[PDB]
């Protein structure tokens, strides 16, 4: 029961760098891949083996692939503290990036390297007794993150069919955006990928940026700060696959309980508690307190107001000092609050899980080591607010065909821009249809 | 001599089944290694009903363990009595069912079902006179829910003249942990209505309130709830495992409990003087299913008392409750309450009372499920997960109709007069 992570572009690679660093600390894997606590050498059916393969020498190798169309970012990995952890074939780099151009990442530069990426992925898959699916980390805005990811997703649908594909996407934010055409790249990748991904977790950089300032007193956050925080959400989601437990979810479970309709598969994550060490000092937070924090809009990962929408499904993943009795009471209270509205076609609307391994913080980080934490994955109609903001920015530029020549110069037709935008128009409509009360 | 075959499917079924074998192994004096170290000899007169006897006078449960994921399978073998089970009777997959009834019934469970029947067949051929099957499972998941009812359908095709019992955990009115449980439960109930002779309805919310309110367990766990179920499962099988004449085999029990074939869903109960025991077992607060017996009428009832007690006092106290609450017993099935007594008490208790009731109030549970199910199906919410495994929408419509029919039937007899 195994998962392969694919990290694409600067954002995906740099996010993976934080996630795999956290995985090693959670499992006690050293930067050279050795895990002393593991006594089954060269193999095993342990829970952590879903994400780590093993060699006869006792090394624990991530079941991951790093791909970028320029080597600047992945070279850090090849020389960083965790360079020994990855086999050289796992890290794949071109020589010329996509220049914030979806078309270059999909057609011009992407096709140069797609076949090699699939071959290295296939070698990882052949090392599997049973493969659940793929975890794809990328950014909506970059040329490689959008253009190449869409090509990879389409190719994966062919080589592996209906096998699960889950995305971790980075929604553009002007605070740190390095491209004016990011709206074009996001609408195009979303449309191209929309029918290939079974579930996509979006993260709005602006939301993370505000959370880091407010909750962690970080006066001017950097990608390092943001990426560690994303890692906690990714760690919590994968915790049920990497750690052995009786109250876990797996890819198939929480997919089946979060996605009511194929196109409506964009939940927004919420994590709690996000606290600095100063405030954590002499302050321990209860299961109910962190459970209530998940429904406060301030702690969301996409700028939106769930109060102005309706919940269709909530997945609450607790980890740490959490007892079933506390969890049941917390969710019981939520079901009494009327500020939290569920659609009328979802009476049972809570998937629940508990893992007993406590959260881990990387040394030198800003998050405090807490005893219990919770991640909530909620599919609410409020997420459509995010699509509306990005579609409006798409419209403003496309009305004047601004920047479109860069895409036509790389082979695309104006039809793909309207075709993609009409798909987003339908999706915006689908999100209001599902929010209407039944007859 | 009249042997029963036990099957446990899914994470829920296996956990409950494992503690069932812990309780009755202790009651029959079997230790984890499979050797008898007991005091009385009534422990062995009917041991062959649930245990095979193997070389060396070691007793091995006639149990088959099933699940589409290996996790809970490994916990069973590491448990207290995990050593006792026949290792060839562990039949497990690797994928899991993902709370998908279609996966357990049609795709992922289909690939594993024949491997299960091969163990079933091998056990049944080793029976002097096979009696029937009993299954433990939940209706909210995908393995015990979906694959469980597949095994039931397959087993009937090979053993159509044998009794089929089930211990089924039903969805609860207010506590749930899976979003699609209305779909999985409604699809299983459709199966059980057609392919089971007796079904015991258990819901966890009732068990949890007992654990929290009555036994005063401040932080109950599935561990604490399962101890209640295993105690009850021991009580309902006492007449099958110890010498007696009343409801001494599965068919005789079914013939005394099931006046109409589709209305075979029972409300179990357990308790905890003789007058005190009899009052408790009838109380709503001692029922394991979330249905008030005072919201319906009892078609039939079976009470089992265990331990040393004055049968005169018991017989007199059972009659008072019947004559005290005549309104809650159908007038057109005379003498529909049957009482049995066994001298062997459970461990920790000296006197126990187990209650089995076929009450029309059970329709409330089937209405709760139907209401939830329709709310989802009218909008086809979460349906793509099922049609994606090959199902058609009309399989859902039929399952809904059958349960709505089952609810109508229960009401029909709740208002019948003489
Ligand atoms: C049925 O759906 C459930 C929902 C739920 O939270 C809303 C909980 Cl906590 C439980 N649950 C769990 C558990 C299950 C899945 C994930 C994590 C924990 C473990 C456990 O030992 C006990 C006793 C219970 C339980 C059962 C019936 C109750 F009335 C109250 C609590 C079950
Ligand atoms: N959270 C987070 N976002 C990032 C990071 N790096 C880039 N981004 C975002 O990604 C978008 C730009 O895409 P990039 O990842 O930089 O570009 P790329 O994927 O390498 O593709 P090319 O531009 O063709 O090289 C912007 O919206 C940035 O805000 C990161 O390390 N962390
Ligand atoms: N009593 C009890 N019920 C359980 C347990 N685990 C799960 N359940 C019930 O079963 C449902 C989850 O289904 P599950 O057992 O995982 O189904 P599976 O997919 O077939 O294994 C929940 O609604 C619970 O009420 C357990 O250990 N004890
Ligand atoms: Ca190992
Ligand atoms: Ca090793
Ligand atoms: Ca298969
Ligand atoms: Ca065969
Ligand atoms: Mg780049
Ligand atoms: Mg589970």
């Amino acid at each position: 029961r195994e998962c392969i992570s694919i990290h694409v572009g600067q954002a995906g690679v740099q996010i993976g760098n934080a996630c795999w660093e956290l995985y090693c600390l959670e499992h006690g894997i050293q930067p050279d891949g050795q895990m002393p606590s593991d006594k089954t050498i060269g193999g095993g059916d342990d829970s952590f083996n879903t994400f780590f393969s093993e060699t006869g020498a006792g090394k624990h190798v991530p079941r991951a692939v790093f791909v970028d169309l320029e080597p600047t970012v992945i070279d850090e990995v090849r020389t960083g503290t965790y360079r020994q952890l990855f086999h050289p074939e796992q890290l794949i780099t071109g020589k010329e990036d996509a220049a914030n151009n979806y078309a270059r990442g999909h057609y011009t530069i992407g096709k140069e390297i797609i076949d090699l990426v699939l071959d290295r992925i296939r070698k990882l898959a052949d090392q599997c007794t049973g493969l659940q699916g793929f975890l794809v980390f990328h950014s909506f805005g970059g040329g490689t993150g959008s253009g190449f990811t869409s090509l990879l997703m389409e190719r994966l649908s062919v080589d592996y069919g209906k096998k699960s594909k889950l995305e971790f996407s980075i929604y553009p934010a002007p605070q740190v955006s390095t491209a004016v055409v990011e709206p074009y790249n996001s609408i195009l990748t979303t449309h191209t990928t929309l029918e290939h991904s079974d579930c996509a977790f979006m993260v709005d950089n602006e939301a993370i940026y505000d959370i880091c300032r407010r909750n962690l007193d970080i006066e001017r956050p950097t990608y390092t700060n943001l990426n560690r925080l994303i890692s906690q959400i990714v760690s919590s989601i994968t915790a049920s696959l990497r750690f052995d437990g009786a109250l876990n979810v797996d890819l198939t479970e929480f997919q089946t309980n979060l996605v009511p309709y194929p196109r409506i598969h964009f939940p927004l994550a919420t994590y709690a508690p996000v606290i600095s060490a100063e405030k954590a000092y002499h302050e321990q937070l209860s299961v109910a307190e962190i459970t209530n924090a998940c429904f406060e809009p301030a702690n969301q990962m996409v700028k939106c107001d769930p109060r102005h929408g309706k919940y269709m499904a909530c997945c609450l993943l607790y980890r740490g000092d959490v007892v079933p009795k506390d969890v049941n009471a917390a969710i019981a209270t939520i079901k009494t609050k009327r500020s939290i509205q569920f659609v009328d076609w979802c009476p049972t609307g809570f998937k629940v899980g508990i893992n007993y391994q406590p959260p881990t913080v990387v040394p030198g980080g800003d998050l405090a080591k807490v005893q219990r934490a919770v991640c909530m994955l909620s599919n609410t109609t409020a997420i459509a607010e995010a699509w509306a903001r990005l579609d409006h920015k798409f419209d403003l530029m496309y009305a004047k065909r601004a920047f479109v020549h860069w895409y036509v110069g790389e082979g695309m037709e104006e039809g793909e821009f309207s075709e993609a935008r009409e798909d987003m128009a339908a999706l915006e409509k689908d999100y209001e249809e599902v929010g209407v009360d039944s007859v | 001599m009249r042997e029963i075959v036990h099957i446990q499917a899914g994470q829920c079924g296996n956990q409950i089944g494992a503690k069932f074998w812990e309780v009755i192994s202790d009651e029959h004096g079997i230790d984890p290694t499979g050797s008898y170290h007991g005091d009385s000899d009534l422990q062995l007169e009917r041991i062959n009903v649930y245990y095979n006897e193997a070389t060396g006078n070691k007793y091995v449960p006639r149990a088959i363990l099933v699940d589409l994921e290996p996790g809970t399978m490994d916990s069973v073998r590491s448990g207290p009595f995990g050593q006792i089970f026949r290792p060839d009777n562990f039949v497990f997959g690797q994928s899991g069912a993902g709370n998908n009834w279609a996966k357990g019934h049609y795709t992922e469970g289909a690939e594993l079902v024949d491997s299960v029947l091969d163990v079933v067949r091998k056990e049944s051929e080793s029976c002097d006179c096979l009696q029937g099957f009993q299954l433990t499972h939940s209706l909210g998941g995908g393995t015990g829910s979906g694959m469980g009812t597949l095994l039931i359908s397959k087993i009937r095709e090979e053993y159509p003249d044998r009794i089929m019992n089930t211990f089924s955990v039903m969805p609860s009115p207010k506590v749930s942990d899976t979003v699609v449980e209305p779909y999985n439960a409604t699809l299983s109930v459709h199966q059980l209505v057609e392919n089971t002779d007796e079904t015991y309805c258990i819901d966890n919310e009732a068990l949890y309130d007992i654990c929290f309110r009555t036994l005063k367990l401040t932080t109950p766990t599935y561990g604490d709830l399962n101890h209640l179920v295993s105690a009850t499962m021991s009580g309902v099988t006492t007449c099958l495992r110890f010498p007696g004449q009343l409801n001494a085999d599965l068919r005789k029990l079914a013939v005394n409990m099931v006046p109409f074939p589709r209305l075979h869903f029972f409300m179990p109960g357990f308790a905890p003087t003789v007058p005190e025991l009899t009052q408790q077992m009838f109380d709503s607060k001692n029922m394991m299913a979330a249905c008030d017996p005072r919201h319906g009428r009892y078609l039939t009832v079976a009470a089992i008392f265990r331990g040393r007690m004055s049968m005169k006092e018991v017989d007199e106290q059972m009659l008072n409750v019947q004559n005290k609450n005549s309104s809650y017993f159908v007038e057109w099935i005379p003498n529909n309450v049957k009482t049995a007594v066994c001298d062997i008490p459970p461990r920790g208790l000296k006197m126990s009372a187990t209650f089995i009731g076929n009450s029309t109030a059970i329709q409330e549970l089937f209405k709760r499920i139907s209401e939830q199910f329709t709310a989802m199906f009218r909008r086809k919410a979460f349906l793509h997960w099922y049609t994606g495994e090959g199902m058609d929408e009309m399989e859902f419509t039929e399952a809904e109709s059958n349960m709505n029919d089952l609810v109508s039937e229960y009401q029909q007899y709740q208002d019948a007069t003489a």
